[PDB]
């Protein structure tokens, strides 16, 4: 709940080392902001691991929608290059009759 | 569909994280007319950072608009016509992969012909 | 007649070098196009 | 002749690897400059999704 | 035999070299290189 907020709370803490108005505070300040910030980020991954595994197992259709979505986008980019390749194939035609 | 939105949210979180390291990488290059270009660059970078912040807030609301069902249903315990389209196009894309495979094999024969040309050209 | 034909020899060598390089670029482009698909 | 035949045999092995095993992915690349006897080729068998990590 | 060098380098490989005397399947790279070898 509100996990962006404590995530973005550590954002301005990352500016605490940067903005203000003997080195040991700096090494700590740039550390514990970041280590909690990677803490606050990796759990969102596991939260996202939770949320789309929920969508993975509660319904099988959003799995196969995105499976079609990745292959169609592969289907275009496959077709995107082959007649590009063919037009390119037409390119070394006249490049080679120059002699 | 909503799983794609959760993937988009994850990738935008990665986008902000990469944005953070690229800001720290860019700002560390300057210490004390070359100064104007770096500050204009960082101003554009923080403008795009603010745009990315607001768009991740938008997609965070978009992914959080729909969740009732909680976690711990997710652990895998041991105890319609779109599928026809998937089954028919899987072997078509495999056949396309093989059709380009013979073509690139012919090009392999061509490049094994051409590498011996410069090998004993002199 | 020796250097006159050697100039054409080197011109054709440069032409085949450019064709080989351009071709090889096309081959690698096709390869990474196939790798762009999930295969 | 042995060099050409051995390159063809290596190509046959890598084509058997490609056709038989498409699971992680297969990549074969060859040096654009070659010797008359010895060559140098690059073979890559890396997983489908996260190749940039497993270096 | 008369113009036929039948060679068996490997136990599972054999090749024929022929003086095709027309008196008027094949690989060209070997003899094309051999011209430069004798040159």
């Amino acid at each position: 709940s509100t996990l962006v907020d404590e995530l973005e709370s550590s954002f301005e803490a990352c500016f605490a080392s940067l903005v203000s108005q003997d080195q040991e505070e700096i090494r700590t300040g740039v550390d514990q902001c970041i280590q909690k910030f990677l803490d606050i980020a990796r759990q969102t991954e596991c939260f996202f691991l939770q949320k789309r595994l929920q969508l993975s197992v509660q319904k099988p259709e959003q799995v196969i929608k995105e499976d079609v979505s990745e292959l169609r986008n592969e289907l275009q980019r496959k077709d995107a290059l082959v007649q590009k390749h063919l037009t390119k194939l037409r390119h070394w035609q006249q490049v080679l009759e120059d002699i | 569909n909503t799983a794609s939105l959760c993937r988009i949210g994850q990738e935008t979180v990665q986008d902000i994280v990469y944005r953070t390291m690229e800001i720290f990488q860019l700002l560390r290059n300057m210490q004390l007319g070359t100064y104007q270009d770096r500050l204009t660059k960082l101003q554009d970078n923080l403008r795009q950072l603010s745009v990315l912040f607001r768009k991740l807030r938008l997609v965070y609301d978009k992914c959080n608009e729909n969740d009732p069902i909680p976690v711990e249903q997710l652990i895998p315990y041991v105890e319609s016509e779109e599928r026809r389209e998937i089954a028919e196009v899987n072997k078509k894309l495999k056949q396309k992969n093989q059709q380009l495979k013979q073509i690139m094999d012919q090009l392999r024969n061509l490049i094994w012909d051409i590498n011996a040309m410069l090998a004993m050209r002199n | 007649r020796n250097q006159q034909l050697r100039t054409l020899q080197e011109e054709c060598d440069r032409k085949l070098i450019t064709l080989r390089d351009e071709i090889s670029i096309d081959l690698y482009e096709l390869e990474e196009e196939y790798y762009s698909s999930s295969s | 002749a042995k060099h050409i035949f051995l390159r063809s045999r290596a190509a046959a092995t890598i084509d058997s690897l490609a056709s038989r095993i498409e699971d992680p992915q297969i990549q074969a690349h060859w040096s654009n400059i070659n010797d008359v006897y010895e060559s140098s080729v690059k073979v890559l068998i890396t997983s489908q999704g996260y190749e940039q990590i497993c270096k | 035999v008369k113009n036929q060098i039948i060679s068996q380098p490997f136990p599972s490989l054999q090749l024929s070299i022929s003086l095709c005397h027309s008196s008027n399947d094949h690989l060209y790279v070997l003899e094309h290189n051999l011209h430069l070898l004798i040159r």
